């Protein structure tokens, strides 16, 4: 992958979960 | 000089359909194809300048799905209210007999992001050369979508974009003529 | 579509807002359920806030984790400024010149044309100025437009229409200024 990467922001789990 | 870059995701039940995309001032940079697990640049040339690792977007779709489930329950299973689309048909460029052009079906202001779209020439379905965008986000949290049909303008053919959506009582037919 | 079961929708939106390149940058994260925003992060604040009651548990949970907050506060650099730097050349700096054509039209069936249409198509970015002139004098009366049309493919178009009664010998000019060109584009029409 030679080209500079776009970075995503990660999604957070809501209150009340596990996975 | 203001600009905005938006990372936009959705997940919808019970369709189990998801989207992940980046938007720059209202145009799509890329989306991730869920079935192929692959970055799809809107314009091919963008892939010469930048990369994107699709794995992270897939990981986010999994969180989004779980979160949808939590929220669905937390809301006491409140479902979405359907908002039917506004549809406009137009062309790329000024229309001249027998000069290649493209018909655009512009589908706007709707939710949820499920719509059935058919191009008709003289009442009959056409698949030749059609393509379409993924769902683009709006500031009111409704959706925008484009469908395209390359065509040769003539006086013998009329066209219709046929759109069905849950918010509509009957299919919506937008007509175009030379 | 015969399946009319209730739909439940979740959206997430991470918006990087840029003023004067990356000199001022503001990150907004939004969680939307159905059509309603529930919780928000705004980098001007640096903590989550509930937008509606349903968002309150999430705001509380996330704001309890200062390690997490710190990372979101840093994203104005690690995410917004980083992505701008990657994407600038082919987004911010994209320039595609407009194609300009002029054709006559009619407000209704008529023996003579009483509309001059200035079609400006295939351009990027969307910022554009389109003016009508008659014999070198700007016309402001009798002008209507589509406004700016997004094509979906990183081009825009517009049509700018001038209602007029042409007299032979008159020359009408459609003039277009767009960042892609250093002097105006003009197309002339003689009646």
């Amino acid at each position: 992958a030679r080209r500079p990467p776009l970075a995503e922001l990660a999604a957070l789990n809501l209150s009340g979960s596990r996975l | 000089e203001e600009h905005v870059i938006i990372q936009a995701e959705f997940y919808l039940n019970p369709d189990q359909s998801g989207e992940f995309m980046f938007d720059f001032d209202g145009d799509e940079i890329f989306h991730v194809d869920m079935a192929k697990k692959e970055t799809v640049w809107r314009l091919e040339e963008f892939g010469r300048f930048a990369s994107f690792e699709a794995q992270g977007a897939l990981a986010n779709i999994a969180v989004d799905k779980a979160n949808l489930e939590i929220m669905t329950k937390r809301s006491n299973y409140t479902p979405i209210t359907n908002v039917p689309p506004e549809v406009t048909v137009l062309t790329n460029s000024p229309v001249e007999l027998r000069e290649p052009n493209v018909l655009i079906c512009f589908i706007d202001k709707f939710t949820p992001p499920v719509v059935n779209v058919t191009w008709l020439r003289n009442g009959k379905p056409v698949t030749t050369g059609v393509s379409e965008t993924v769902f683009l986000p709006r500031e009111d949290h409704l959706f925008r979508k484009f469908h395209y049909l390359p065509f040769l303008p003539s006086t013998e053919d009329v066209y219709d974009c046929r759109v069905e959506h849950w918010g509509l009582d009957e299919p919506l037919l937008k007509h175009w003529e030379f | 579509m015969g399946d009319t079961r209730p739909r439940f929708l979740w959206q997430l939106k991470f918006e990087c807002h840029f003023f004067n390149g990356t000199e001022r940058v503001r990150l907004l994260e939004r969680c939307i359920y159905n059509q309603e925003e529930s919780v928000r992060f705004d980098s001007d604040v640096g903590e989550y806030r509930a937008v509606t009651e349903l968002g309150r548990p999430d705001a509380e949970y996330w704001n309890s984790q200062k390690d997490l907050l710190e990372q979101r506060r840093a994203a104005v650099d690690t995410y917004c400024r980083h992505n701008y730097g990657v994407g600038e050349s082919f987004t911010v700096q994209r320039r595609v010149e407009p194609k300009v054509t002029v054709y006559p039209s009619k407000t209704q069936p008529l023996q003579h044309h009483n509309l001059l249409v200035c079609s400006v198509s295939g351009f990027y970015p969307g910022s554009i100025e389109v003016r009508w002139f008659r014999n070198g004098q700007e016309e402001k009366a009798g002008v209507v437009s589509t406004g700016l049309i997004q094509n979906g493919d990183w081009t825009f178009q517009t049509l700018v229409m001038l209602e007029t009664v042409p007299r032979s010998g008159e020359v009408y000019t459609c003039q277009v200024e767009h960042p892609s060109v250093t002097s105006p584009l003009t197309v002339e029409w003689r009646a």
